[PDB]
């Protein structure tokens, strides 16, 4: 990951 | 033997006599009757004269019931919970016998003879146990005295007057009788052991029943041997299958224990973490994600949460254990000395020097001393901190000889040692208090003030190590993570540990699946 964001923009179910 | 002529056949014939009478009266005039007319034939027999006489007659019955439930097994074996039923027949009418004869010994204000009565028939029956054990040895079972402790335990715990006036007694009694079956002491009973301290009513009488929480340290008592049996094999992880009963009831009665009685598995977290092995992550996270009822915990995703104007940050929470005396006098001495002038700088490689046992890897360190050096230097910091007129921050916890001997401990341990230092300070990352608070803080300090990725990537792997666990989590270890991640101030997407491994990444998502 690259930021914070980014890692809570995660696409788990996919 | 040393028994003397015919009282063999007295015992059998009263033993019979009662048994008959158990499952023969219903309750009423004609219990009363049956136990009455039951006692007078046993001071007719000459049983009750001697204490001798008394003792040899408990032994015996209780031989003769363990007899009973070998037979029964032998006969179930050879003819094709009956069998169950027959062991219960005898085992639960002498158990009732026992509890009446407990119950009426003596006048009705004198508790002192009943309880005297009560531990010598719980002595006798452990005597009995322990020869079994060693003499049958594979061929041990654990059944019978399962059943005549757990039916003892809940005859003399029935809502009547004179059981209730002795109640506490009782359960002290049955904690002695516990304790000494431990584990290490009767491995030939540990799952019937486990079956019996972890029993939802025994653990409702001592976590609650009881005022000024004087049953709360027995249990810890009886947990903590639990855990010191269970931890040179939960620390090897090829007997993982094999100790999967034992791990589950372990498992078991710490869920039950947190759902109910989280304040317990607060205030005595520090032993239970003492004694559990670090790489029991469940577990200890079970211990750790305890909180106390009374108290609501903030969620860890609220926008801007700030930590340091929460109400209970500036309160410590309560350590039930003397962690103080596991350092060695001289050292504390030093310690302390230390502590007070900041000199000299010696002090510190001679720390390491004091905190390593051995150089075989995995052995090399004393985990109570680092856990207890920790601890310590941090409530001392707290202390000070506070005494000179404010409260813990990441700019008032620096450049002090606490902070020193973190920083030194967090560069000239080798990776084992940092490891257990990080653990330590982790095992503290809890509710909102100011433990938490502070060992947040140095946490993310010791990750800021690091000249080198190697302690930084390895507070990390400690964070997400233990975040993948089942909910709920200790509330500090999220607030920690959440705030190492987010704030920009840390850096922490700039840096080559996480810049490259996709197996960090992993770990990562899987903290993602956990936690949020």
């Amino acid at each position: 990951f690259s930021s914070w964001n980014d890692y809570l923009g995660l696409a788990t179910l996919i | 033997y040393d028994d003397p002529p015919g009282l063999r056949e007295k015992a059998e014939y009263l033993l019979r006599e009662w048994v008959n009478l158990y499952h023969s009266a219903a309750a009423g005039r004609d219990s009363t009757k049956a136990f009455s007319a039951f006692v007078g034939q046993m001071h007719q027999q000459g049983i009750l004269k001697t204490d001798d006489l008394i003792t040899r007659f408990f032994r015996l019955c209780t031989e003769m019931c363990v007899e009973i439930s070998y037979r029964a097994q032998a006969e179930q074996q050879h003819n094709p919970t009956m069998i169950r039923a027959k062991c219960y027949h005898n085992l639960d009418a002498f158990v009732r016998l026992i509890a009446l004869l407990v119950k009426h010994s003596g006048e009705a204000t004198n508790t002192v003879t009943k309880i005297n009565l009560l531990n010598k028939v719980l002595g006798i029956v452990v005597g009995v146990l322990l020869q079994d054990h060693d003499v049958r040895q594979s061929e041990f079972q654990q059944l019978p005295y399962h059943r005549i402790f757990i039916m003892l335990l809940l005859e003399l715990n029935a809502p009547e007057h004179v059981l209730e006036t002795i109640n506490f007694q009782t359960l002290t009694a049955f904690c002695n009788t516990f304790h000494i079956l431990r584990p290490t002491k009767a491995p030939g009973f540990v799952y019937a052991w486990l079956e019996l301290i972890s029993h939802r009513i025994f653990i409702a009488r001592m976590l609650a029943h009881t005022p000024q929480q004087k049953g709360w340290p027995m249990y810890a008592q009886l947990l903590i041997d639990l855990f010191k049996y269970l931890a040179p094999f939960l620390r090897n992880v090829e007997l993982t299958k094999p100790m999967q009963i034992l791990y589950k009831g372990t498992l078991r009665v710490l869920l039950v224990l947190l759902h109910d009685f989280p304040e317990f598995l607060c205030d005595y977290h520090y032993g239970f973490c003492d004694v559990i092995p670090p790489n029991c992550i469940q577990l200890r996270n079970l211990i750790l994600s305890a909180f106390p009822r009374n108290m609501r915990l903030p969620d860890p995703f609220t926008p801007n949460l700030k930590v340091d104007m929460l109400s209970e940050i500036n309160i410590a929470p309560r350590i039930l254990t003397n962690f103080t005396g596991v350092m060695p006098p001289q050292f504390k001495k030093d310690l302390d000395s230390y502590l007070k002038t900041r000199s000299p700088v010696t002090f510190l490689s001679d720390l390491r020097s004091n905190l390593q046992v051995s150089n075989e890897p995995g052995n090399r360190y004393n985990l109570q001393l680092i856990n207890a050096l920790v601890l310590y230097v941090g409530t001392q910091a707290i202390a000070h901190i506070h005494n000179k007129g404010s409260t813990p921050s990441m700019s008032t916890i620096t450049h002090s000889a606490h902070m020193d001997i973190f920083q030194n401990l967090a560069v000239d341990l080798d990776t084992e040692g940092r490891y257990l230092f990080l653990n330590a300070i982790a095992n503290q990352l809890r509710y909102p208090n100011s433990h938490t608070h502070y060992f947040s803080c140095t946490m993310l300090y010791l990750f800021a003030e690091a000249n080198t990725e190697a302690i930084q990537e390895q507070i990390t792997r400690v964070l997400l190590e233990r975040l993948i666990v089942n909910r709920p989590h200790p509330w500090g270890l999220l607030i920690t993570f959440i705030e190492l991640i987010k704030n920009p101030a840390f850096k922490f997407w700039n840096h080559e540990f996480v810049h490259c491994a996709p197996e960090i990444e992993k770990l990562f998502q899987s903290v993602a699946q956990c936690c949020m």
